[PDB]
Formats: C-alpha cells, sequence, structure tokens
RNA sequence: GAACAAUAGUAAGCACAAUCAUAGCACAUAAAAACGUUAGGUCAAGGUGUAGCUUAUGGGUUGGAAAGAAAUGGGCUACA
RNA sequence: AUGACCCACCAAUCACA
C-alpha cells in the first residue's frame, strides 16, 4: 500500500510520464522549432495533445515519501518537514544538526 | 566499472552524419535534422542505439507525411 | 565466524557446532523466503549488478514443449522423469544427449527404477557408450 | 503503508490518554477506566499463523542427532495451536 | 515548550539511556549520529535513498528482534557495504540469536543488493545514564 | 540458563601484537579491547560512562585497525607492487620539455549500492602552446580558432570534454580535437586573404 | 565584425561539434531538448517513491511466517477483535444500508 | 609459540608496457567531523612516507549549509528551527608518482576510508604527444 | 519551616547557572529555559481511542470553482 | 460603569505455580 490514494495516483503519473517521455520529446522538437513550416507544427500540436493527459510532467507532484504530504517538502531527502525534523532530532540523519551561529 | 557502453567509441557518438544520408540535402529539414543531430551529439545519457532510433523515428515520421510537406510550399524528399 | 561478545562466544565444541549450524539454518530460512517469493527481491539498486544476490528460478520455463522442459526439469529429479514421460507420450524422439543427461540425473539423484530407466536408455535410443 | 506504522509504546500512550488535560483538573470521572495489555505477552519467536517450523526458533536445532529441515505443520495442527493461544 | 525527542522529567524514578537524556540541540555537541553515510555531505547524491533505507532498517530490526533491542541502531555505510551495530539485551538463547543474525544478514543483502554485516553487542540490562 | 563469560581482556598478553586482534575495519566490541576508555558526558558527581554497553563508542569510527605498527607492516607488504619514479624527471622543467600534455581525470568514492558518478566522465586537456610545432600564422589562427580555451598569460590551452558516456571516449575525443585543431591551424584558405 | 570572423566562427563551430549554420534563439531549444535528459526520465523523478507495495507485502508475509513482529498490526488486530466482541463489527458487503 | 610456516604467496607480473606517469595526484577527503579527517590525514601521510611518495597536506575552507523549517505542525510562522550541515575538507597533494604506486596507494587508502567521509581523486597524468601531431603537417 | 555576631531545617534530581556554537580570547548573538497555566493550536503531517459510513460518508474520469456593495490587517511604490 | 449559568479529585495494579 502507498500511504494514500493520492500517492497511488502520482505513482501512476510517474510511470505513464516515464513511458511517453520519448514520444513527447520527439513531437515537441517539431513544435518548439521555428525552422519547420507551420502546417507541420499544427498537426504535431494535435499529435502531442492527442497523448494521454496523465503522461505530461506538469501533473507530477513531489510528495513526502513516507507521509504523502503534498507540500513543505525538502527535495534533497524527499521528506515532509515534519517527518524530516522527527528523524533529524533523533540523530538519525548523518551530518544534520541544529544551527547555532 | 561494470559498464562499457557496447564497446562504442566517440566517433559513433559525436558524428551522426552517416544517418543523415537519406534526407533532403538543401532543405529546412536539413536545418531541423542538423539541430537534432547536434543535440544528440552533445548527449551523455543515451547510447548509440537510442540516438539512431530517434533519427529513424524522424525518418519514418517525415516519410509518413509527404502530402503536407509538398503542399507546404517546398517540395521535400 | 562467530559473534565477538562474551555471551555468544562458544564455550565448548558442542556449542561451536550448534551455533554455526544455527547460523546456517537461518541463512537457509532466508534463502527459502527469497526463492518462495522472488518478486519482492526483484528491484535492483547496485550499479555493478551482482548476479549473486538475485532470487533463483527452479520452475521450468516452457510447459508443453518437450525439448525445453526435458533439460529444464533435469537441471532441477522426479519432474525430470515426468518431463521425459511427457516427451515420450507425444512420440517425440529422445536423442543421444537427452537421456545421457537424464542418465547423469539417474546417477546423481538415485533398484527397480534403475533397471527400468536403463532399459529406456538402451531400448528407445541407441545411445553412444561413452555416456 | 509500512513506514506509516509505529512502536507499541507510542500507540498505547496515544490510546490511553493519561497525560491529557482532562486527567489533571479532574475534568473527567473516575468510573471511566481502560487499561493497557501487552500484546507480546504470549507470543514466541518464529511463530506465525502460516504454521512454519524454523530449526533455530520454533523447534530444537537437532532431532535424532541430525539437522532438521525447514517444515510446515498440518492444517488441523495449526487449528489446535490457535485454539490454545 | 520544545517537545522534540525529549524524555520528560518524571517523579525521579525513570531509567534513562545516554541517548534519550539529550535533546536535539545536543547532537554534534554531546551525542553523535545514529547513522553514518556520505550522502549528506556538500557535493554528494542519493541522501533520500539512504534515508528510506535507514528507516526501513530501524523498523525491520525492531520487528525481527522483539523485546531484546536495548538502544537505537547504529548504521555505518562504507564503500557499498552497511554494518549494522546493535545493543541487545540477553533474552534469547544464542541459538536464536545466531539464527536471526544469519537470516537477517542474508535477507537484507538480497533485498538491498549489497553486503550486509550485523554486529551484536550483548548487555545484561538497559544501560542507565540518569535518574533511577 | 544464563551464560556470562569474562572478556578477552583477561586472557590478553601485555605485549601481544595489536594488529592481530583488529586486522580489518571493526565496530569496536568493548570485550576485545584491553584499554579502559571512558566516553560520554559525565554527571555532576559522577564520571564519564564505562566502555561496556556504551553506544557512543559504537558510533565512533575507530582507527584501531590502522595503529601505526599495522601501517608499517602493511606498507612493507605493499613495497612489492610499487614501481620506481624516473630520476631525470625530478624537476618540472624537464617534465614540460619531455611531456607537454596534461590529462586531468576525476575519480569519486561514495558509500552506497551504486558506483555511478555522472561527474566522472569529464576529461580535461591542458597543453602549452610553446611545446607545439606551430607557425606564426598557424599559432595566430589557432588562438583565434579556439578562443576562450587559451590562456594568453600562461600560454596554457584547455580542452574540457564532457559529451560522451565514458571517460575513455572523452579522452579520445579530447586528443582528437587537439589533433584536428593543429592540422586545421596550418591550412591557409581563400578568405584568410580577405 | 568581418567576413573573416564569421568564417572563423563557422569553422570553430563545425570543428568542436556545435551548431554550424546560423539559427534563431527560438529554434536552439531543440538542440537543448536533445542535449539533456528529458525531465520524466530522470531517476529523481520516476524512481522518486520507494515501492510501498513491496515493503508492505514482504513484511506482512514475514509476519505471517513468524519472523518479523509487527506491534502496530497486533494493536489494530486486538482492538478490532474486542470491537467485534462488543457487537460493533464491519458489515459484510451489501448488507448495511437497506437492512 | 605456534607459527604457520611459509605463509606468503604474492602474485605480480611485469608487462612490457610503459607505465603511466602522474605529475600530480590530489586526493580531497570531505567529512562531517574534524577528528576523523585528522586521524585519516595522519594515517594517509604515514602510509605515504612508508612508500616514499613525498606528499603535502593542506586544509580547504569548510562549508556550512543552513536551512529553515517550521517548528510547529500547524500554524505559527514566527517560529522556526534552523539546521546545519558542515562539510570539512582535507587535501592530500602527492607529487611525482607512477601508475603502479598510484593504484597501490589509492587501493590501500580507499579500503580504509571511514564510513562518514567521501573522497575525490584528481589525477593529472603525463602524455608526451599524440601520433598524428608529432611533426607531420597534414 | 529564614534570621550568618544565625532562632529548624538537611536534601539527591530537573530547570536557571556553567560549558558548547558563531573556527583564537572577551563581549554580543544564537541556542537553551523545568513544573505547571490558557480543556490554547492542530483528528487535513502521520498515527491513533470512542462513535460513525460500506453498490457508499468509499474508488475513478471530464469540466467548473465565479465576484466586489462594503469594512479592514500586513506590505510595495510613492508624494519629489 | 459592566462581564447567564455550569467546571473539578471518592477506582485499582503487575509477576509466578
Ligand atoms: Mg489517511
Ligand atoms: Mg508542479
Ligand atoms: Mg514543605
Ligand atoms: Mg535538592
Ligand atoms: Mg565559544
Ligand atoms: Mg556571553
Ligand atoms: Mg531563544
Ligand atoms: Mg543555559
Ligand atoms: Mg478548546
Ligand atoms: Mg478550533
Ligand atoms: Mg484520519
Ligand atoms: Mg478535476
Ligand atoms: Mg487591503
Ligand atoms: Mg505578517
Ligand atoms: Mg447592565
Ligand atoms: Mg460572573
Amino acid at each position: 500500500y502507498y500511504v494514500d490514494w493520492k500517492m497511488l495516483r502520482d505513482v501512476k503519473r510517474r510511470k505513464m510520464a516515464y513511458e511517453y517521455a520519448d514520444e513527447r520529446l520527439r513531437i515537441n522538437s517539431l513544435r518548439k522549432n521555428t525552422i519547420l513550416p507551420k502546417d507541420l507544427q499544427e498537426v504535431a500540436d494535435e499529435e502531442i495533445a492527442s497523448l494521454p493527459r496523465d503522461s505530461c510532467p506538469v501533473r507530477i507532484r513531489n510528495r513526502c515519501v513516507m507521509t504523502s504530504r503534498p507540500r513543505g517538502v525538502k527535495r534533497r531527502w524527499r521528506l515532509s518537514r515534519i517527518v524530516f525534523r522527527h528523524l533529524a532530532d533523533h540523530g538519525q540523519l548523518s551530518g544534520v544538526q541544529r544551527a547555532m551561529w | 566499472a561494470g559498464f562499457d557502453d557496447d564497446g562504442s567509441e566517440f566517433h559513433e557518438h559525436i558524428f551522426l552524419d552517416k544517418y543523415l544520408q537519406d534526407f533532403p540535402k538543401q532543405g529546412p529539414i536539413r536545418h531541423f535534422m542538423e539541430l537534432v543531430t547536434c543535440g544528440l551529439s552533445k548527449n551523455p545519457y543515451l547510447s548509440v542505439k537510442q540516438k539512431v532510433e530517434h533519427i529513424e523515428w524522424f525518418r519514418n515520421y517525415f516519410n509518413e507525411k509527404r502530402v503536407i510537406l509538398k503542399e507546404s510550399g517546398i517540395q521535400l524528399n | 565466524v562467530f559473534q565477538d561478545d562474551p555471551y555468544l562466544i562458544p564455550t565448548s565444541s558442542v556449542e561451536s557446532h550448534s551455533f554455526l549450524l544455527a547460523k546456517k539454518s537461518g541463512e537457509n530460512a532466508a534463502k527459502f523466503i527469497i526463492n518462495s517469493y522472488p518478486k519482492y527481491f526483484q528491484k535492483d539498486i547496485a550499479e555493478p549488478h551482482i548476479p549473486c544476490l538475485m532470487p533463483e528460478y527452479f520452475e521450468p520455463q516452457i510447459e508443453d514443449v518437450s525439448e525445453a522442459a526435458l533439460q529444464e526439469r533435469i537441471k532441477l529429479q522426479e519432474p525430470s522423469a515426468n518431463y521425459n514421460f511427457q516427451q515420450r507420450e507425444q512420440s517425440e524422439e529422445l536423442e543421444e544427449a537427452t537421456e545421457a543427461d537424464n542418465e547423469k540425473s539417474k546417477t546423481k539423484a538415485g533398484t527397480w527404477r534403475t533397471k527400468n530407466n536403463a532399459e529406456r536408455i538402451f531400448a528407445l535410443m541407441p545411445e553412444k557408450n561413452a555416456h | 503503508s509500512f513506514f506509516t506504522k509505529l512502536t507499541a509504546d507510542e500507540l498505547w500512550k496515544g490510546a490511553l490518554a493519561e497525560s491529557g488535560a482532562g486527567a489533571r483538573k479532574g475534568r473527567g470521572k473516575r468510573t471511566k477506566k481502560k487499561r493497557r495489555k501487552d500484546l507480546n505477552r504470549g507470543q514466541i519467536i518464529g511463530e506465525g499463523r502460516h504454521g512454519f517450523l524454523w530449526p533455530g526458533l520454533n523447534i530444537p536445532l537437532m532431532r535424532n542427532g541430525a539437522v532438521q529441515t525447514i517444515a510446515q505443520r498440518s492444517k488441523e495442527d495449526q487449528e489446535k495451536v490457535e485454539a490454545d493461544m | 515548550k520544545n517537545r522534540a525527542a525529549r524524555v520528560r522529567v518524571s517523579k525521579g524514578d525513570k531509567p534513562v539511556t545516554y541517548e534519550e537524556a539529550h535533546a536535539p540541540h545536543y547532537i554534534a555537541h554531546r551525542k553523535g549520529w545514529l547513522s553514518l553515510h556520505t550522502g549528506n555531505l556538500d557535493g554528494e547524491d542519493h541522501a533520500a535513498e539512504r534515508t528510506v533505507e535507514d528507516v526501513f532498517l530501524r523498523k525491520f530490526m525492531l520487528g525481527t528482534f522483539p523485546g531484546c533491542l536495548a538502544d537505537q541502531l547504529v548504521l555505518k555505510r562504507r564503500a557499498n557495504q552497511l554494518e549494522i551495530c546493535a545493543l541487545v539485551l540477553r533474552q534469547l538463547p544464542p541459538h536464536k540469536f545466531y539464527f536471526l543474525v544469519g537470516y537477517s544478514e542474508t535477507l537484507l543483502s538480497h533485498f538491498y543488493k549489497c553486503p550486509v554485516h550485523l554486529h551484536l553487542q550483548t548487555v545484561p540490562s538497559k544501560v542507565v545514564y540518569k535518574y533511577i | 540458563r544464563r551464560k556470562a563469560l569474562p572478556p578477552r581482556t583477561e586472557k590478553m598478553a601485555v605485549d601481544q601484537d595489536w594488529p592481530s586482534v583488529y586486522p580489518v575495519a571493526a565496530p569496536f566490541k568493548p570485550s576485545a579491547v584491553p584499554l579502559p576508555v571512558r566516553m560520554g558526558y559525565p554527571v555532576k558527581r559522577g564520571v564519564p560512562m564505562a566502555k561496556e554497553g556504551n553506544l557512543e563508542l559504537l558510533k565512533i569510527p575507530n582507527f584501531l585497525h590502522l595503529t601505526p605498527v599495522a601501517i608499517k607492516r602493511h606498507c612493507e607488504a605493499l613495497k612489492d607492487f610499487c614501481t620506481e619514479w624516473p630520476a631525470a624527471l625530478d624537476s618540472d622543467e624537464k617534465c614540460e620539455k619531455h611531456f607537454p600534455i596534461e590529462i586531468d581525470t576525476a575519480d569519486y568514492v561514495s558509500a552506497g549500492p551504486s558506483i555511478r558518478n555522472p561527474k566522472a566522465r569529464v576529461v580535461t586537456l591542458r597543453v602549452k602552446l610553446s611545446s607545439l610545432n606551430l607557425d606564426d600564422h598557424a599559432k595566430k589562427k589557432l588562438i583565434k580558432l579556439v578562443g576562450d580555451r587559451y590562456c594568453k598569460s600562461t600560454d596554457v590551452l584547455t580542452i574540457k570534454t564532457d559529451r560522451c558516456p565514458l571517460k575513455r571516449q572523452n579522452y579520445d575525443y579530447a586528443v582528437y580535437l587537439l589533433t584536428v585543431l593543429y592540422h586545421e591551424s596550418w591550412k591557409t584558405e581563400e578568405w584568410e586573404k580577405k | 565584425l568581418s567576413e573573416y570572423a564569421v568564417r572563423m566562427s563557422r569553422l570553430s563551430a563545425r570543428l568542436f561539434g556545435e551548431v554550424a549554420r546560423p539559427t534563431d534563439s527560438k529554434s536552439m531549444k531543440v538542440v537543448k531538448l536533445f542535449s539533456e535528459q528529458p525531465l520524466a526520465k530522470r531517476k529523481e523523478t520516476y524512481d522518486w517513491y520507494p515501492n510501498h507495495n513491496t515493503y508492505f507485502a514482504l513484511m506482512g508475509t514475514l509476519r505471517f511466517l513468524g519472523l518479523y513482529r509487527d506491534e502496530h498490526q497486533d494493536f489494530r488486530d486486538e482492538q478490532l477483535r474486542l470491537k467485534k466482541l462488543r457487537g460493533k463489527g464491519k458489515p459484510r458487503k451489501g448488507e448495511g444500508k437497506r437492512a | 609459540v605456534d607459527v604457520p610456516k611459509d605463509m606468503t604467496k604474492p602474485e605480480i607480473t611485469i608487462s612490457d608496457e610503459p607505465d603511466t606517469l602522474y605529475k600530480r595526484l590530489s586526493v580531497l577527503v570531505k567529512g562531517h567531523d574534524k577528528a576523523v579527517l585528522d586521524s585519516y590525514e595522519y594515517f594517509a601521510v604515514l602510509a605515504a612516507k612508508e612508500l616514499g611518495i613525498s606528499i603535502k597536506v593542506h586544509e580547504p575552507p569548510r562549508k556550512i549549509e543552513r536551512f529553515t523549517l517550521l517548528k510547529s505542525v500547524h500554524i505559527f510562522k514566527k517560529h522556526r528551527v534552523q539546521y546545519e550541515m558542515r562539510t570539512l575538507y582535507r587535501c592530500l597533494e602527492l607529487e611525482h608518482l607512477t601508475g603502479s604506486t598510484a593504484d597501490v596507494y589509492l587501493e590501500y587508502i580507499q579500503r580504509n576510508l571511514p564510513e562518514g567521509v567521501a573522497m575525490e581523486v584528481t589525477k593529472t597524468k603525463l602524455e608526451q604527444l599524440p601520433e598524428h601531431i608529432r611533426k607531420p603537417i597534414w
């Protein structure tokens, strides 16, 4: 079990977006170019908008890995601040410490 | 250690001209595909095989639509 | 081999035996779990990719095809004979290599069944002597 | 959902609510009472309801001077064990 | 008040480990780290992975050795191999102890795809730093 | 049945060689170490905690396998694998007069399951232009061709190679780039008269 | 700016393997597109989550095999046991509303 | 008293090839706590003096990364907790080394790397000239 | 439950204090700050007691979440 | 200048045969 249904939906999003990455890259190469004719890029536009909605990278959310928290996440540990602080305050994160200066 | 990348050498990475052999030579498709080829030239994360499959997808997609290319105002091969 | 603390250190010979034997029985339990449910240990991390830490497959890779299942289930003793019996029921010819492997399996695994397997080795195929 | 779980101490401390503000000012009645029971009290190492017998844990390491192989109990045997617990 | 990772003062009878006797502001000052790995250094990668591994290791070791675990785990990571150092009460006969040493080492070696070392230090009862 | 055995420190001889006890990197078992060592913060009347059951001594990386005697022995066993350094090369002047070319290569070690470091690809090529056979025209044309990769004060040309998966591929591509730069610096063409 | 300089630049670009013919700022984006690893392909993206099903299922099995001991699940268990003893259980599917 | 007899069997071969020369070898050890990098610098310097490798050691300036989180689970934004990560550096600079000596010293050193420290090796190696450049012109 | 030219107070412990950090002292700052108080805040970090839903108070997909009569807090830019 | 009412101390464990 992924801790939440939300976490599940995001795992599916990352799988789909990993699968169609090549298609999207290749089509958006045509789409992002001035050199090609517009008649090609319109058809290429309908082609990339044809692709499954859940395969695009902007629908992916970085969530807390343990606790599923949608924000207040430290990207380096992929952890919610809460869980992070819990772990760090027990001495379980190497090199992390309280900051005095 | 553990990864040789198919015994490939840098010229099989850097110079992709060999796969641009079938393509219209003076057209805008040469502009486009030379940009694509340069991009794949700079790419550390892909093998030779995958770059080739990119080039071939573009071959097959451009050769898929002849109609829109001819109608476009430039006759393209 | 043994743990270094004064409590777990073997006092006598019988203790050395029971301790080491216990450690091995534990390793055996673990490996049993790995091979019973391989899909859990499938996901790989290590970059050099150690082949030694992968779960093992003791199942035959093909079912109804004889020439695969024979050798497959022989490498694994009774499933090998069920395979050879499923190959002999389909009128599939067993060559000089087939029951030379099934023979090496009759010697490695296994007094009536030896005589019967020998009769099937000689009567069906005219096996080259050297096997 | 495995990382989403906790220690038994934490769970009991949570469910009993002894340290709350209701206990101090006597904001709740004495006739209401609930207790903590150890859930590790009657359990032995290696025991599960799948019924396995492990050479170092459930059963003695050596039977009749040899090494016992990993084995599993009969269905009815496990029925009697669970009845006992 | 700060409640983080604190053992509150009791009536004065409460046995406390050196570990639990020091609040988060005492890490790197008095008490050290319970994990050692490179991933949290300036130019380094995969801190996230080492963290999730760590968590699972604590949970797992706690469940595999019920009741005999004395103090929180010490996890040392050196050049792809992890040495788990543990303080363990004397509860089980050494038979069970070795059984679980082997079983665990094997199981986690096959799970995390790297060599796993397990070092058990046995202690009569929880070592008491304070009160009591 | 409860079994308590006295520690190794009892049977330990005073002069017993230490590296025999700790050959490899070890967790620090307190039973196997003879020296009384008290670590941990003290208490107002009391002392720092003993070495037995102490978790803080377990957290510490211990250099006990690396005791100076063990380093002497180890390095005396490693004297066989090492090959000598050539005499005449002792000064940097002769290093430059003989070998003009420096190839910089980075290797990284970090603890964990995977060895793969994306920074390990990069191969840097530093070559002095005074050690090259270039013509006046060829040298000026080279300087103008490479541009930023050439240092005008120290005359050190730099080629930083990235684009390929392996450091050997990048090494080959760097050397090749150098070769083609030199071959194409000597060629005079039409527009060079313009 | 000269023609000599433009020829020199075309030569440096053709040589070092960079883009040869003059391009728009807008089109260079395709060069950039294939010069990198696309976002959805990075191990920091698709490999973000640990597999929670593997951990949960594995440790569940190991619990049933009597190796791992889960106090949290034990708690849940005994609580639910007493709850169905009290007379409040979970309704068998389909029964609850209409009845 | 009890001495195993004839305990040594090393295996070394000499290939006819011209072993790679290293003008300079920089080994940069990053760490969290200072004392470990001190005992490691002592160990490394001693191991270099025993192989006669002639090394210098200096200390690159330390890097402290700080960042801020909320102290409360729900809402007080005036209150924060500040966390540090301190990376300390030792730089072992070895000069005038060969390829074999480099691989032996780097093996020995890398085996004995402590769990909490990381290491970066920059080798600047000597090559005379490439073949096609020597003194041909096209 | 104190009187120091001392009259019933001894007290371990925890806080304060001291040390530690801000790379030398010092100062400053940071950090620390018990027991309790406000049934203070948070069942929507996560976990949970009790009580509730179970072809639905659960799981999906698609598209919508507007707006300024008014009042006001904190800011930014200004009035040169 | 004013500020519903209502708020508090009357139960005993764990472990073993
Ligand atoms: Mg939930
Ligand atoms: Mg987003
Ligand atoms: Mg009094
Ligand atoms: Mg007192
Ligand atoms: Mg100070
Ligand atoms: Mg001060
Ligand atoms: Mg403060
Ligand atoms: Mg203070
Ligand atoms: Mg309230
Ligand atoms: Mg409220
Ligand atoms: Mg909830
Ligand atoms: Mg929607
Ligand atoms: Mg306003
Ligand atoms: Mg504000
Ligand atoms: Mg009135
Ligand atoms: Mg009133």
